């Protein structure tokens, strides 16, 4: 909308985000690979609501459902060109919930689905229909640079 | 070749004289065929006899134990009746620096915000789970000296070190140690983690220093400028609203402009200005106040100006 701001993100299990075959995955990065960490560029819609993206907001995260298969995906769309008034753009918006020192993101377009990482390292970042299960990690540390 | 072929950017550095495991870095959508490892050249397969040091087992490459001379490229192929992908990985094996229980090149950086309780995770221990699905008992150290896990200041739970009340004094390079029993023999495992403490920064919300819910005596048919002065991040949203509506460009009498100035001392407290240029005062303008809104992820802020006729 107006401007964007870079954020650092890593789940409670210290995993960070990076690209593997143009697919966002979570894992542990060592000294040399530290430069591969992806920061999250955000544009605030309203308080507790925002658009998430990477690479200077050139690509944005979104939730799409193929029939019944709800999945997360990166799209080549500039974060600033997104509007809360355009129906389609809802897929790039997430609702920020805060639990003490941690944060959680719910898909605006896919209610009930939260952003999550797996317990096993180097797995793609996905969406979970069951945050209660605890099998997937839904809590992150979202801090602005 | 009838195989996709891909190269991994991530180069995992491990310690020498210790057991190590490397899985084939494939996304879930690439787990249809059997994995097969190869050494420096894509034609020479890695040993399958568990008795040899570098051998493949359970589709993973095992270095029992790993030695510096093993640093190099390896390949894992996922083949199927109608599919084949070959990933070129890069493995590097270092040795602990002089009189140090670790080597900087193997450091995983882990951070936590101060004041609260947090946890550090000993990376890649998942491969070393006993048949009963339990990770080996880890012993933590801080800067090569033993760490007392008294369940009051530090608690070792599974593969993580719970730290109570994070503070600057907890900064240092921690090392998690374990012992895995492979084919009768027993080998050591260590991961070096650099713990960094983050100062909990305040979630600043936009502050409107002007207007301040005031009134302004204006004459009919005149021209005025209503300036909104907000303090906050340059990324904050500041805008005008009249009668719960926003100023549209198609308004031949109401035009607004935006301009911000970065604070050379503190970027968190910069000024964002939104000037509303009223070409000419119309009767309707005295009917409702002009409200300036400033907002971000944290919260919103509002202040207005109520135009009135001069007495
Ligand atoms: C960990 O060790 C490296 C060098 O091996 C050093 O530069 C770094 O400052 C240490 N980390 C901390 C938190 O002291
Ligand atoms: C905004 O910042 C302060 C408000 O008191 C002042 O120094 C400055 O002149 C103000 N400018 C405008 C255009 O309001
Ligand atoms: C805007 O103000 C006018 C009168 O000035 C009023 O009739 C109209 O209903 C207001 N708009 C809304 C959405 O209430
Ligand atoms: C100005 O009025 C608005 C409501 O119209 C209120 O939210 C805001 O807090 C007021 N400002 C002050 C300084 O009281």
């Amino acid at each position: 909308s107006s401007k964007m701001q870079a954020f650092r993100i890593w789940d409670v299990n210290q995993k960070t985000f990076y690209l593997r075959n143009n697919q966002l995955v979570a894992g542990y990065l060592q000294g040399p690979n530290v430069n591969l960490e992806e920061k999250i560029d955000v544009v605030p819609i309203e308080p507790h609501a925002l658009f998430l993206g990477i690479h200077g907001g050139k690509m944005c995260l979104s939730c799409v459902k193929s029939g019944d298969e709800t999945r997360l995906q990166l799209e080549a769309v500039n974060i600033t060109d997104l509007s809360e008034n355009r129906k389609q753009d809802k897929r790039f918006a997430f609702i920020r919930s805060d639990s003490g020192p941690t944060t959680s993101f719910e898909s605006a377009a896919c209610p009930g689905w939260f952003l999550c990482t797996a317990m096993e390292a180097d797995q793609p970042v996905s969406l979970t229909n069951m945050p209660d299960e605890g099998v997937m990690v839904t809590k992150f540390y979202f801090q602005e640079d | 070749d009838k195989c996709k072929e891909r190269e991994e950017k991530i180069i995992l550095v491990s310690s020498a004289n210790e057991i190590d495991v490397r899985p084939c870095p494939l996304n879930p959508n690439e787990h249809k065929g059997t994995i097969t490892w190869y050494k420096d050249d894509s034609k020479t397969p890695v040993s399958t006899e568990q008795a040899s040091r570098i051998h493949q087992h359970k589709e993973k490459l095992w270095f029992v134990p790993a030695k510096v001379e093993d640093s190099g490229h390896y390949y894992c192929v996922v083949r199927n009746s109608s599919y084949c992908l070959r990933i070129k990985i890069s493995a590097k094996f270092v040795e602990n620096e002089p009189n140090l229980c670790y080597n900087a090149q193997a450091i995983f950086k882990q951070k936590l915000p101060v004041a609260g309780d947090g946890g550090l995770v000993c990376p890649y221990m998942e491969f070393f789970k006993n048949e009963n699905n339990e990770l080996p008992k880890l012993q933590w150290y801080k800067d090569c000296k033993p760490l007392l896990l008294d369940n009051i200041h530090f608690s070792g739970v599974k593969d993580r070190l719970i730290v109570m009340n994070v503070a600057e004094k907890h900064r240092g390079n921690y090392t998690c140690h374990a012992s895995y029993t492979y084919l009768g023999k027993q080998y050591p495992i260590t991961r070096v983690i650099e713990f960094i403490t983050l100062e909990e920064n305040k979630p600043t919300r936009p502050v409107i220093v002007s207007p301040a819910n005031e009134t302004m005596e204006v004459d009919l048919g005149s021209q005025i400028q209503l300036i909104c002065n907000v303090t906050g991040q340059l990324s904050d949203i500041a805008y005008w609203k009249w009668n719960g509506s926003v100023i549209d460009e198609d308004d031949p009498v109401l035009g607004e402009d935006y301009y911000s100035v970065e604070n050379p001392a503190n970027k968190r407290r910069s000024t964002l200005i939104t000037v509303l240029n009223i070409s000419e005062i119309e009767s309707r303008f005295y009917k409702h106040p002009f409200t300036c809104f400033a907002k971000n992820t944290h919260g919103i802020d509002a202040a207005y100006i109520q135009l009135i006729y001069p007495v």
